[PDB]
């Protein structure tokens, strides 16, 4: 059910025991490059992918883009810093919500919640390009995300070839991690 | 033999463990990892520390090589302080882990005189902790040793 890709061999250690008690299936990876060619597999059916900010092969957030934007996947964004300036750079770079180290139990019952809003669609994809999605996430925050709405979130990004069922889509997708800011 | 001297082991092992909670070495990070020691998983806790202590025996290691450089690479310092601090947050060494915040606020300055320092503090109270847990684990060994059991919830 889900790869775990953190180059912390202890917090991967926890979160794969941590995981396995909720009962998700685990693969643990520690290279971005390899966690993106095991990803790459076909049939592979990894359902959410936890990843590290902190990686040795690969700037992180580069491969929450790979794994959130390019690939219509669910990734968590992991990381022991804190900042608000790093978890809205989760939401900026393709994440869909975020997990600090510590890792609390409770918050991994709530990643259950990714899946399930994920398995509501083999069919086509539908993929953002990153600086689309940086419009998006600009759109909604200027908005206000309580307030935003798939009419003026497509009204204020004035992209011409972006539908409104895009951004309806695309804000049932990171509805969850929007909120969680501010 | 005493059936006695297996009795006292046992307050002594857990007034032991309630020490490290009281004394602020411990937080309840490690008493999740004692959650997540079960029947199935009955060595859970002292596999995870041991690996903490090989990965952090490492990252002092290359610290200590890495501010001994003749010109300070703190790209190459940051990471380990910041791996650091998420491995020991993790199992509960908070010691550790708020050294290793006061650290990387000199590497975010790039201090390297003050980067000496904090790698010594980090270095005492890493060692402080690893003194600790083994300490926790040679006590379990020596009750099984004597014949006893720990019953774990």
């Amino acid at each position: 059910r889900v790869l775990v890709v953190d180059d912390d061999p202890t917090c991967l250690m926890i979160l794969e025991r941590m995981l396995r008690t909720c009962l998700y299936e685990v693969t643990k990876c520690n290279r971005a490059e390899m966690a993106l060619s095991l990803l790459r597999k076909n049939k592979h059916g990894f359902d959410i992918v936890i990843s590290d900010v902190h990686m040795p092969d690969m700037d992180g957030f580069k491969l929450l883009e790979h794994v959130g934007l390019e690939m219509d996947l669910p990734v968590i964004m992991m990381s022991a810093d804190d900042s608000k300036s790093v978890v809205l750079k989760g939401v900026t770079h393709g994440a869909v919500d975020y997990l600090i180290k510590p890792v609390r139990m409770e918050a991994l019952k709530n990643i259950w919640q990714h899946v399930v809003r994920k398995r509501r669609s083999k069919k086509p994809r539908v993929v953002w390009s990153v600086e689309l999605h940086q419009q998006f996430v600009a759109a909604v925050n200027q908005l206000g995300v309580e307030k935003a709405v798939p009419k003026k979130i497509l009204e204020l990004m004035n992209v011409p070839g972006l539908t409104r069922e895009n951004v309806a889509s695309h804000l049932q997708k990171y509805r969850i991690y929007l909120r969680r800011l501010g | 033999s005493n059936a006695m001297d297996l009795v006292q082991k046992q307050k002594s092992l857990q007034d032991y463990t309630k020490s490290l909670f009281l004394e602020g070495i411990l937080d309840s990070q490690f008493l999740q990892l004692q959650q997540l020691q079960d029947e199935s998983n009955p060595d859970f806790v002292s596999q995870v520390v041991t690996l903490f202590f090989q990965d952090s025996d490492r990252i002092l290691n290359d610290l200590s090589l890495s501010l001994d450089q003749q010109v300070v690479d703190f790209k190459k310092v940051d990471p380990h302080v910041h791996q650091l601090k998420g491995s020991s947050s993790s199992i509960g060494a908070q010691r550790v882990k708020n050294a290793c915040v006061v650290f990387r606020s000199f590497c975010e300055q790039q201090n390297v005189e003050a980067c000496h320092r904090c790698l010594q503090q980090v270095k005492q109270e890493y060692y402080l902790v690893k003194n600790r847990l083994e300490t926790l684990f040679k006590l379990e060994q020596q009750i099984v040793a004597s014949g006893g059991m720990i019953p774990a919830v």
